[PDB]
C-alpha cells in the first residue's frame, strides 16, 4: 500500500494517495512503522493548501517519539524542524522552543536549525 | 487440415514442398517448369523479417503496390490447390504428388538434400559458362531462389539426428492428413503417378530380400492398429517457421482491419501455441488485441496490450519503453478515457528526455496534435501549445523528415480554418500541404492522404461549392476511419447523415428515436457537435422554440469559451436567426445579423455572405418591406445562384415574391 | 509537353535499348530467369555489357525518375489547380445564364444542356486526374525497387569482384514489385507511348 | 443467449442503459441498445452487475464475483478492484454502497452463519462496514435513496420482518428497526438460493410519503401490497424507532382490485411514468396477453386491455417499457404537471389513462397524414377534456360511433358519473390553462400553441356557459364560476405603472387556490413570477437606475431572458441598460449581465485577488498579396532548415530628439 | 523515408535556394556456460531483436570444428613429449 502512493504521489494523484496511505496505516501492525509514512503524509496535505489539517498528523509523529521513549528517528526530525517553524509564524515561542531542543540530537544540518531557532525562539519568550 | 501447432526452426513439411518443386524445374528431364507466379506465392512469405509496429504507424510499409495472393497455409491440401487450378496444372500438380509418394524414407529426403548442394546450387554465375556440360539447371547463390535454398540447406546441416527424424515423422503425419480428403479421393488413380515415382524409385539396388524387409520397419512404425501402436510423445500437426508465421499474420491484421483467405484455419491454429513460441512470436498477443478492440472488452484489450509490450521491449535492444505509453495512450483515447490517457502521456515525455535521443522527439510531438485534433477541447491542458509545434516542425529541418512537414502544414490548416482566417492564407496553407503530400507516394501514406480528402472537402463544403465537393468526397474512404478514435465511430458518423436525410424527408420518428442514444453514447467531440447541431434542428421543425432558444444560446457560447471553433459557430447562430424570424419576430436578430456581415465581407467566404443575404431579405419581407428587398434581391440574383443548396430557399422565395 | 518532353524520351531510350539491342520478348522471359536462376546467356552478358553498359545506366536511371518525379509534379501542381478552376467558372458562369432567364423575363431561353455536360466532363478530368496521381505513386515505388536490383546484376556482370552491398532480405514482396516492373514496361500495351500515362484518354 | 437484469443501479429516478448475461456467469456486456459498450469477462461466476454511486459523486460500473469485487470508473478514470473477508452469497445495491449476503451452504452437508453475514461498504477504498439490528435472509433493500423499507424472510419461520432503515455516514453503517411482520400462505412451498429467490418477486412503489411493497407469487397466484405512511412526527419519535411500537391504523394489507387477480402473468413498475403506476400483464389464451395499469395507493385502475404475447419475455423489457405512451414533447408536459398540481391524484391518474387511450386511438384513427407532431398530444388533450365536459350523446348518433372507443371505459363512465369533481374540479383546469396560456403570452418564441390553447379554452367557455367577458376575452372584437373577471398579465402589469388610466387590479394568481407553497408554483410560470417582481420593484417611487442590476441578478434574468419578451417590458428594461452603460465604470459586481468584456474581466481579475479563474488571453486577429503556387513552396522550404521593446521605446519618450544624442 | 530531398521539387529548390549498445535477452543466456551470447553483427540483429536460427547458426558453425580441433595443444601421448600442434609447425618449416 505504501508503494501505490508512491506511484499516486509521482504522478500528481495527490487526491488518491491520501487515501491510499490511510489505507497503509491500518495495515500496520506496529506503530513505529508509521514514523515514515506520518512525515510524507503530511507533506501531500502542505501542497493541497491547507496547513491547518496537516498539523494533526504533525502531531502524531513526533507523539511517536515520545512513546517509544524517545526512538530519535531521522523522519521525526525533518517533523520537529518543521513544527518548530510553523509555531513561529503562529507567535508563540515558548511552545516552540521546547521543539528544537529535542531535536537536538540528529543530523549536523539538523541540529544547527534548531539551535538557531532555539535562540530566535527564547529571544521572544 | 486442423492441428497442433508449434514453431519449429527446421525444415518444416511446407519447406519440402517447394523444396519438391525446385527439384522438377530444374532437372528439366520432364520439361516441367513451374511458372513464375506459383514461387512467387509459395517462396516469398518464408522471406525473413517484415516488422510491425502495434500503433503509432498505420502500413507505412507494410501495403505492397501490386495486390499479392493471401500466403498458403502449410497443409498439402493448400498447396495442391494452387497448382491444381490450371488445365495442365494436374500434371504440375501430379508431379509435386508423386515425388512426395516416391519420398518414403529419411534417408531419400536426404538424397534430395544432397543432389540439389552438390549440383543444382552453385556459389556464383563465373562458374555458369564454364558448367555447360550440366543436363540439369544450375542455381546462383544471390538469386530469388538460391537465396532461399541456401537457407533451406542451412536448416538441414544445422541439427542432429534428433530433428531429421521429426522431419519424417511429422510429414508422414503431414501426407496421411490429405489422404483423408474428398481431394485425395479425386486423385486415388491418377497412372502419371506411378510414371514419375519409378522415375526417381530406380536403382533402389534391392527388390528382392530388402524391399519385403524394408516395408517392416516403415509398417511397423506406423500406425497399422492391428495391435496396439508403438506408444511415442505426442506430435504437432502443423510446423511453421517463424517468418512464415509473421507473413499469415501480417496479412490477416491487415486484412481484417479494412484468391479467399482462411480465417478460421488461422485463427484456430494460432490458439495451440505451447506459450513458449508466443514468447519467441509476441504478435500473437496483439493479434488478441485488434480482436478485443471489435467486440469492446475494456480488460482483455488492455491485458494484452500489456502482454505485447512486456516480450517486445526486452527481446529489441533499443529502448521502447517511451513507445509503450503511447500506444496505451491511443488505447485509452480509444475507449474516450481521454484524462487517463493524459496522464499516461506526459511521462512519455519524461523519459524521451532521459533516452535522450532526438528522432523520438518528433514522433511524440506528431502524437500530440493527433490526439488533440480528435479531442480539441483539451488544448489548454497540454503543456505545450498547438502553435508552438506548429512553429518548431516548419523549420524542423531540410532533411531525414520525409513525412514530418506534411504532417505539420495540415495541423496549421486545421488550425487556420477553426481560427476562421482569411481564405487568401487558408489556401495558401492547404497548398503547401496538399503540394508535399501528393508530391511524395500518396498509395503508401494512406493515413494522410484520407486526411487531406476530408479537409479538401470539409473546406471547399464551407465555400459552398459542391461541385468540387463531390469530386473529392468520391475519394474519401468509409469505414476506414483512423486510429485512436474508437472502432464503431465510423458506424456513428455513417449513421449521422442517415438522421439528417432523415429529418429532410420529414421522418421525425427515426431521427427521435437517434437522440434518445446521443444522451448515453461515448461519442467523439466532432461527433458530439453534429448530435448537439441535430438535436437543434429537430426541435426547430417540431414548433417548439423556448426550448431550443435555451439550448442554441447555451451551445454557442460553450462554441467559443471550451474550444474555439468558429465555422460551428457561426452554424449556430444562424440558426438561432432562424428561429427569431420563423416566431415573426426577427427584427432583434438585425443587430447579430449585421455586424456577421461586415465582418464576413473581410473574409470573403461568398457562402457566407450570401446565406446573411436571404436571412437579411426574409427579415425585411415580414416587416411590409418587401419593395426593397425584391429591389435587393434583384441585384445580387445572378451571385446567389451559384451556391446550389441555397437554390431551394432562394427558389422558394421568388414564388412569395412572383 | 509531358508527353513531347517527359513521355517520349524515356520510352524511346527504353525501346531503343531493349528492342533494338536485344529484342522484348525473349529479354522478358531471360530476366525473370536471372531474377529467379541467375542464368546469364552469353547473348545477355553482351547486352549488359556493350548495350546498357555503365553510361546508359546512369542516365536510364536519371531519364526514369524525371520521367515520374516531374511526371506527377505536373499532375498535382498544374493539373489539379486548373480543374478545380475551370469548376469554379463553369459553376459561375451556370449561374449568370439562369438569373437573366428570370430576370430579364425574356421569351428565348437558351438551353443550359451545353453547360452541364461541361460541369461533368470537368468533374471527371479532376477525378480522373488523382486517379493518375495515385498510379504514378505506385510506379515510382516499383521503379525504383528495379533499378537497385538491376544495379547489383550490372555491376557484378562488369566487376566479377562486386560485393553485394543491397540485400533482398530487407522486402518480402521484393519479388512481386520487380516482376511487376517487368510487364508494365515490357509488353504490347507498354510499347504504345502511352505506357506512363493516358495521354490518349 | 443473453438474459437481461432487471434492477441493476440507484439513479433516483432510473438510468438508460442494459446489463447482459451469458448463458453461464462469465460475461457481463454493458450494452445501451444494440452497441456492446465495455465487456467484462471472468472465469468465476459472476454474481451482479452495478453501475451505482459509492457516495463520492461518482460514476462507477462494479461487479461482484464470487470473493472479489471490480470497479470501472466510468465517467473519469480507470479502474479499482477489491478483496472481501470471506465468501459471498449474494450482493444487493443500496444508496452510496452495496449489501452483501455470505455464501450460506455448498457441498451434501447444510451449514451457515447467522451472527454476522452482511458487509457495508461505501466507496472501494475505505474499510468495510457492519450493519446493526434492534428488536434471516434479505430478499429485498431498499436500492433506491428514497424509499426506505427492507423486507426480510428467515427460511425456517417462513414470516416477513418489515424494517425502517435509514443510512448512516461518517463501524455501523446501516440500522434497521422492525415495524410489522406478514405471515407466508401455507400453500406457498420454496425449496441455489437465486432458484429459491426468483419464485417470489417484491416491488418497491412509494408517492409523496406512502410507500407500498407488492408481494406476489406467480404459482399460487399470491398478490398482496403493504402500505406506509411516513409520518414526520411519528417516524422521529425515539419510542417508534427502538421499541418499534407502531399504531395500527397506518399498518394495512389489502390485494388488488382486479377482475382475476389469480391469472396475473407478471407485473413490472412504470419506469417511463415515476408514480406509483404498475404494470400489470393478464393472459386469458395460450396466445393472447392482456395489458393494465393499476395504481397502489389510490384504487384507480386503467382498463387497456392492451395484447402482446411476445412481449411477456424478459428480455424484451424495454419494449414492453416502450410500449405504453407517455407525453415525451416538452408543451402538454407543463399542462399534464399543472393537472397534478391541482387535480386530486385519484382524478389525475385517470387522467394520464384516460389521456393514454385517446393518444392510442388517434394514431390507430390518424393515417400519417403529413408529419404528426405536437398537433397529436394537443388534439389528445382537447378531444379528453372535451368528452369530459360534453354530455355523452346519444349512441346513435355519429359522433357517438367515431369515440365510442373511449365511452364504454369504466374510468371515462365513473369519470362522468362523479357529480362533485365534474362540478368544480373542471373550472379549476380550465382556469390552470388560462393561466399558461397567460404565462406564454409572455414568452415570444411559443406563439403558435399559445394560440392552440386559444380554441379549447374558447370551447371550454363555450361548453359551461361563463360571461360573455371570457368568451370575448379570445375574440378581437352546471359549474360555477369562481373568478368573474379573467386574470391576465398585461391588465395588472399596465395597473402597476406610472400615468395608468385604469385602477390599481391584483393579478390573482393561482398560488392560493393551489393550496401549495410558491415553490410549486415558481417552477411552473417561471416568467410571469419574475415579470411581476421586476416591475413590482422598478415601478417604486424610490427606485434608481443602480439598483436594477442587483435585481436583475437576483431574480435569475440573464441575456437570453432578457431576449425573449413580446416587445412591452422588453423596451424600457434595454433603454434601462443602455443608461448603464455609460455611467457605470466602477465594478459594481455581477458584470455578466452587461456586454462589456472589460469590466467583467477586470472583475475577474479582482475576484481572484480576493479569493487568493480564466484568464482567457485575447488572440491578436491580425490581417496581403496572395503571391504564386511556386513562391509559397519556395518559402516554406526555405523557412524548413526586442523589436516590440524598442517599438514601445519611440512612443515611451517621444516629441524630441533626446534620446538618439545621448546614446 | 523521402526526407524532403528525395522530392525531386524541394531538392531542386534547396540548390537555388543555397546561391547502439547491445543488451542480451532471455534466449540469449544458455544454461551451460553463464557467459551470454554476443552477436558477431548488426546483421545477426533483426530490427533490434535477435534472430533465435541465426544465434543458433553460428553456435552450431563454432561448434563443428571444435570436435576436429580438439587435439591441439595440451593433449600429448606417451612417447612424444612434443604435441602435434607443433608437428605441423615444424612439418610447414620443412617444405619452406
Amino acid at each position: 500500500w505504501q508503494v501505490l502512493g508512491e506511484c499516486y504521489s509521482k504522478t500528481g494523484n495527490k487526491v488518491e494517495a491520501i487515501k491510499c496511505y490511510k489505507r497503509s496505516i491500518k495495515a500496520s501492525q506496529t506503530v513505529d512503522q508509521n514514523t515514515s509514512i506520518y512525515y510524507r503524509l503530511a507533506q501531500l496535505y502542505e501542497e493541497l493548501e491547507d496547513l491547518q489539517e496537516c498539523k494533526k498528523f504533525m502531531m502524531k509523529c513526533v507523539d511517536v517519539e515520545e512513546l517509544l521513549e524517545g526512538i530519535v528517528t531521522d523522519e521525526t526530525v525533518k517533523a520537529r524542524l518543521w513544527l518548530a517553524i510553523f509555531e513561529i509564524k503562529a507567535g508563540n515561542y515558548q511552545l516552540a522552543y521546547d521543539y528544537a531542543m529535542g531535536v537536538s540530537s540528529g543530523t549536523s544540518q539538523e541540529i544547527e536549525e534548531a539551535r538557531m531557532l532555539a535562540r530566535e525562539c527564547r529571544r521572544h519568550m | 487440415k486442423y492441428g497442433p501447432l508449434g514453431i519449429t526452426n527446421f525444415i518444416t513439411p511446407y519447406d519440402l514442398c517447394i523444396l519438391i518443386l525446385i527439384h522438377a524445374h530444374c532437372s528439366q528431364d520432364n520439361g516441367i517448369s513451374v511458372p513464375t507466379a506459383v514461387f512467387l506465392r509459395l517462396i516469398s512469405p518464408t522471406r525473413p523479417s517484415l516488422e510491425w509496429n502495434p500503433l503509432l504507424k498505420d502500413n507505412s510499409n507494410l501495403r505492397s503496390s501490386s495486390i499479392v495472393p493471401p500466403p498458403v497455409l502449410p497443409i498439402l491440401d493448400n498447396i495442391i490447390r494452387i497448382l491444381l487450378d490450371d488445365k495442365d496444372g494436374n500434371k504440375i500438380a501430379l508431379t509435386l504428388m508423386g515425388y512426395l509418394e516416391a519420398i518414403n524414407g529419411l534417408d531419400s529426403i536426404n538424397r534430395l538434400m544432397m543432389d540439389l548442394e552438390k549440383n543444382c546450387l552453385v556459389n556464383n554465375y563465373r562458374s555458369m559458362k564454364m558448367r555447360t556440360t550440366s543436363t540439369r539447371r544450375q542455381m546462383t547463390r544471390a538469386s530469388f531462389l538460391g537465396t532461399f535454398l541456401s537457407t533451406c540447406i542451412r536448416k538441414y546441416q544445422i541439427g542432429d539426428f534428433e530433428m531429421r527424424e521429426t522431419i519424417w515423422i511429422n510429414l508422414q503425419n503431414f501426407k496421411t492428413v490429405f489422404k483423408h480428403t474428398p481431394l485425395w479421393l479425386r486423385f486415388k488413380d491418377n497412372v502419371h503417378i506411378q510414371k514419375v515415382k519409378n522415375c526417381l524409385l530406380a536403382n533402389d539396388e534391392i527388390s528382392v530380400e530388402d524391399q519385403q524387409m524394408v516395408e517392416f520397419f516403415q509398417h511397423f512404425n506406423n500406425g497399422n492398429d492391428a495391435d496396439s501402436k508403438t506408444m511415442n510423445e505426442e506430435n504437432y500437426g502443423t510446423l511453421i517457421s517463424i517468418q512464415h508465421l509473421q507473413s499469415i499474420v501480417n496479412r490477416q491484421i491487415v486484412n481484417w482491419l479494412d484468391y479467399e483467405e482462411q480465417s478460421g484455419l488461422v485463427f484456430d491454429l494460432l490458439d495451440t501455441l505451447s506459450l513458449n513460441d508466443a514468447t519467441k512470436f509476441p504478435l500473437i498477443f496483439i493479434l488478441k488485441y485488434l480482436e478485443a478492440i471489435k467486440e469492446n472488452s475494456y480488460q482483455t484489450a488492455l491485458d494484452s496490450l500489456h502482454n505485447y509490450f512486456d516480450y517486445k521491449s526486452t527481446g529489441n535492444s533499443q529502448n521502447y519503453f517511451h513507445i509503450s505509453l503511447l500506444s496505451l495512450a491511443t488505447f485509452h483515447s480509444s475507449f474516450n478515457e481521454c484524462d487517463a490517457a493524459i496522464n499516461s502521456f506526459e511521462e512519455a515525455t519524461r523519459i524521451a528526455r532521459e533516452n535522450k535521443d532526438m528522432e523520438t522527439l518528433n514522433l511524440i510531438m506528431i502524437w500530440i496534435i493527433n490526439f488533440i485534433e480528435v479531442h480539441p477541447e483539451y488544448a489548454n491542458r497540454f503543456y505545450i501549445t498547438v502553435e508552438q509545434i506548429i512553429k518548431y516542425l516548419k523549420n524542423s529541418s531540410d532533411v531525414e523528415d520525409a513525412n514530418i512537414f506534411s504532417n505539420a502544414y495540415k495541423f496549421e490548416t486545421l488550425l487556420s480554418m477553426v481560427k476562421e482566417s482569411k481564405t487568401a492564407e487558408v489556401s495558401s496553407s492547404l497548398l503547401k500541404f496538399m503540394a508535399i503530400t501528393l508530391q511524395n507516394v500518396p498509395s503508401q501514406n494512406f493515413d494522410l492522404f484520407q486526411s487531406l480528402v476530408s479537409y479538401e472537402v470539409k473546406f471547399w463544403k464551407e465555400l459552398g461549392y459542391e461541385s468540387i465537393s463531390d469530386v473529392y468526397e468520391k475519394f474519401l474512404s468509409k469505414t476506414s476511419s483512423s486510429s485512436l478514435r474508437n472502432y464503431d465511430s465510423s458506424i456513428i458518423n455513417q449513421d449521422i447523415k442517415v438522421a439528417f436525410k432523415a429529418l429532410e424527408e420529414d421522418d421525425f420518428l427515426k431521427v427521435k428515436q437517434y437522440l434518445l442514444k446521443s444522451e448515453s453514447l461515448e461519442l467523439d467531440y466532432d461527433q458530439k457537435i453534429n448530435l448537439k447541431y441535430l438535436r437543434v434542428k429537430y426541435l426547430v421543425k417540431i414548433g417548439d422554440y423556448d426550448l431550443s432558444m435555451r439550448l442554441i444560446n447555451q451551445y454557442v457560447k460553450e462554441c467559443c469559451e471550451e474550444v474555439a471553433d468558429s465555422n460551428w459557430r457561426f452554424k449556430f447562430e444562424i440558426e438561432s436567426i432562424n428561429v427569431l424570424l420563423l416566431s415573426d419576430v426577427g427584427i432583434r436578430s438585425l443587430p447579430k445579423i449585421i455586424k456577421l456581415i461586415d465582418e464576413y465581407k473581410e473574409i470573403g467566404n461568398p457562402l457566407r455572405c450570401v446565406i446573411l443575404l436571404l436571412k437579411l431579405c426574409e427579415v425585411l419581407i415580414q416587416v411590409g418591406k418587401s419593395m426593397e428587398a425584391e429591389c435587393l434581391i434583384s441585384c445580387n440574383l445572378s451571385t446567389i445562384l451559384e451556391f446550389p443548396f441555397v437554390r431551394k430557399k432562394t427558389d422558394e422565395l421568388l414564388e412569395s415574391l412572383s | 509537353f509531358i508527353n513531347r518532353e517527359l513521355a517520349t524520351p524515356y520510352l524511346d531510350f527504353v525501346k531503343r535499348l531493349c528492342d533494338e539491342a536485344y529484342g522484348y520478348g525473349k529479354l522478358k522471359s531471360e530476366l525473370e530467369a536471372l531474377f529467379l536462376l541467375g542464368e546469364i546467356s552469353c547473348d545477355l552478358e553482351d547486352w549488359l555489357c556493350n548495350s546498357v553498359g555503365e553510361k546508359n545506366f546512369k542516365r536510364w536511371k536519371y531519364l526514369g525518375c524525371e520521367a515520374y518525379q516531374k511526371t506527377v509534379q505536373i499532375l498535382t501542381l498544374i493539373f489539379v489547380p486548373a480543374c478545380e478552376r475551370i469548376i469554379i467558372y463553369v459553376e459561375k458562369l451556370r449561374a449568370i445564364l439562369q438569373a437573366f432567364s428570370i430576370q430579364n423575363k425574356l421569351s428565348y431561353t437558351s438551353d443550359l444542356t451545353a453547360v452541364e455536360v461541361l460541369l461533368k466532363s470537368s468533374q471527371k478530368l479532376l477525378t480522373m486526374t488523382l486517379n493518375s496521381i495515385i498510379g504514378l505513386g505506385r510506379d515510382e515505388t516499383l521503379f525504383e525497387k528495379f533499378f537497385i536490383w538491376f544495379n547489383d546484376r550490372l555491376h557484378e556482370a562488369l566487376d566479377e569482384d562486386y560485393k553485394l552491398k543491397f540485400q533482398f532480405e530487407d522486402d518480402l514482396y521484393f519479388g512481386y514489385d520487380l516482376l511487376s516492373y517487368f510487364d508494365r514496361i515490357l509488353s504490347k500495351k507498354g510499347t504504345e507511348p502511352s505506357s506512363i500515362i493516358d495521354v490518349k484518354l | 443467449e443473453w438474459q437481461l437484469q432487471i434492477n441493476i443501479t440507484n439513479k433516483i429516478g432510473g438510468i438508460n442503459g442494459d446489463i447482459w448475461l451469458s448463458r453461464d456467469g462469465r460475461s457481463v456486456k454493458w450494452c445501451i441498445e444494440d452497441q456492446c459498450l465495455r465487456q467484462f469477462t471472468y472465469n468465476q461466476k459472476i454474481i451482479k452487475a452495478g453501475y451505482i454511486d459509492f457516495e463520492k459523486t461518482p460514476d462507477c460500473f462494479v461487479v461482484v464475483l464470487s470473493d472479489i469485487a471490480h470497479v470501472y470508473m466510468l465517467k473519469n478514470g480507470g479502474s479499482t478492484t477489491v478483496c472481501f473477508p470471506f465468501q459471498i452469497g449474494n450482493a444487493f445495491w443500496y444508496a452510496n454502497g452495496v449489501i452483501l449476503e455470505r455464501e450460506t451452504s455448498a457441498s451434501k452437508p447444510i451449514e451457515f452463519d447467522l451472527k454476522h453475514k452482511y458487509i457495508t461498504l461505501t466507496d472501494p477504498m475505505a474499510p468495510f462496514g457492519l450493519i446493526s439490528i434492534t428488536n434471516f435472509q434479505l430478499v429485498l433493500f431498499p436500492s433506491d435513496k428514497d424509499k426506505c423499507i427492507a423486507v426480510f424472510l428467515d427460511r425456517n419461520s417462513k414470516v416477513l420482518r418489515f424494517y425502517y432503515s435509514r443510512i448512516l455516514s461518517s463501524s455501523k453503517d446501516i440500522v434497521l428497526t422492525e415495524i410489522s411482520s406478514l405471515k407466508l400462505p401455507d400453500d406457498i412451498i420454496f425449496t441455489r438460493l437465486s432458484s429459491i429467490l426468483s419464485k417470489l418477486k417484491f416491488l418497491s412503489l412509494r408517492f409523496e410519503r406512502r410507500e407500498g411493497l407488492l408481494i406476489f407469487h406467480e404459482p399460487t397466484h399470491f398478490c398482496k401490497i403493504w402500505l406506509i405512511d411516513l409520518l414526520p412526527d411519528v417516524l422521529d419519535s425515539i419510542p417508534f424507532k427502538i421499541y418499534g411500537n407502531s399504531p395500527q391504523n397506518m399498518i394495512r394489507l389489502e390485494n388488488l382490485k382486479l377482475k382475476e387477480p389469480s391469472r396475473i402473468q407478471a407485473m413490472y413498475i412504470h419506469e417511463l411514468l415515476e408514480s406509483c403506476l404498475i404494470l400489470v400483464s393478464e393472459g386469458q389464451n395460450k396466445e393472447e396477453y392482456k395489458a393494465c395499469l393499476y395504481d397502489p395507493f389510490v384504487k384507480i385502475t386503467s382498463p387497456s386491455k392492451n395484447i402482446s404475447e411476445e412481449l411477456t419475455k424478459q428480455n424484451s423489457l424495454p419494449s414492453l417499457q416502450k410500449l405504453f405512451p407517455y407525453p415525451e414533447t416538452s408543451f402538454t408536459k407543463l399542462c399534464f404537471e399543472a393537472v397534478k398540481y391541482i387535480t386530486s391524484p385519484a382524478f389525475n391518474i385517470s387522467f394520464i389513462f384516460l389521456w393514454q387511450s385517446a393518444y392510442s386511438i388517434l394514431l390507430s384513427r390518424a393515417n400519417d397524414d403529413v408529419v404528426g407532431g405536437l398537433k397529436m398530444e394537443h388534439d389528445a388533450f382537447s378531444l379528453v377534456l372535451s368528452l369530459l365536459i360534453l354530455p355523452i350523446p346519444s349512441s346513435s348518433a355519429q359522433e357517438y360511433q367515431e369515440y365510442k372507443e373511449i365511452y364504454e371505459r369504466d374510468l371515462f363512465q365513473h369519470l362522468k358519473q362523479d357529480s362533485e369533481i365534474t362540478s368544480s374540479v373542471l373550472p379549476r383546469i380550465v382556469i390552470g390553462l388560462h393561466l399558461i396560456r397567460e404565462e406564454y403570452s409572455l414568452n415570444v418564441l411559443c406563439r403558435n400553441e399559445h394560440a392552440l390553447l386559444g380554441q379549447f379554452l374558447r370551447f371550454a367557455t363555450a361548453a359551461m356557459g361563463w360571461p360573455d367577458l371570457w368568451q370575448s376575452y379570445y375574440v378581437p372584437k352546471t359549474f360555477f364560476h369562481p373568478l368573474d373577471e379573467p386574470p391576465s398579465i398585461t391588465k395588472s402589469l399596465y395597473s402597476i405603472t406610472e400615468n395608468s388610466s385604469i385602477p390599481l387590479c391584483p393579478f390573482i394568481s393561482f398560488s392560493r387556490l393551489v393550496a401549495t407553497d410558491t415553490q410549486v408554483e415558481l417552477r411552473i410560470t417561471p416568467r410571469s413570477f419574475k415579470i411581476l417582481g421586476l416591475y413590482e420593484l422598478v415601478h417604486s417611487p424610490n427606485f434608481l437606475p443602480d439598483y436594477v442590476l442587483g435585481i436583475l441578478s437576483s431574480f435569475k434574468v440573464d441575456k437570453d431572458e432578457l431576449q425573449t419578451y413580446p416587445l412591452g417590458i422588453l423596451v424600457p428594461l434595454q433603454n434601462i441598460l443602455k443608461i448603464l452603460e455609460d455611467k457605470l465604470s466602477e465594478v459594481r459586481d455581477n458584470l455578466e449581465l452587461l456586454d462589456r468584456a472589460d469590466l467583467q474581466r477586470c472583475s475577474a481579475i479582482i475576484n481572484s485577488i480576493r479569493s487568493d479563474c480564466k484568464v482567457p488571453l485575447a488572440k491578436n486577429r491580425s490581417s496581403k498579396k496572395p503571391s504564386d503556387i511556386y513562391s509559397i513552396l519556395s518559402e516554406i522550404v526555405k523557412s524548413a532548415s526586442g523589436r516590440s521593446l524598442k517599438l514601445n521605446a519611440g512612443l515611451i519618450f517621444s516629441e524630441d530628439k533626446r534620446f538618439t544624442h545621448v546614446v | 523515408a523521402r526526407a524532403l530531398r528525395d522530392i525531386s521539387l524541394f531538392n531542386d529548390i534547396r540548390k537555388d535556394q543555397n546561391s547502439v549498445k547491445y543488451i542480451p535477452s532471455l534466449s540469449a543466456y544458455n544454461v551451460f556456460n553463464e557467459f551470454p551470447y554476443y552477436p558477431t553483427s548488426a546483421s545477426q540483429l533483426l530490427d533490434g531483436k535477435l534472430d533465435e536460427f541465426l544465434m543458433l547458426s553460428e553456435q552450431y558453425k563454432s561448434r563443428l570444428p571444435k570436435i576436429r580441433k580438439l587435439g591441439w595443444n595440451r593433449f600429448k601421448p606417451i612417447g612424444i613429449n612434443k604435441t602435434m600442434y607443433e608437428l605441423e609447425m615444424l612439418r610447414s618449416r620443412a617444405r619452406a
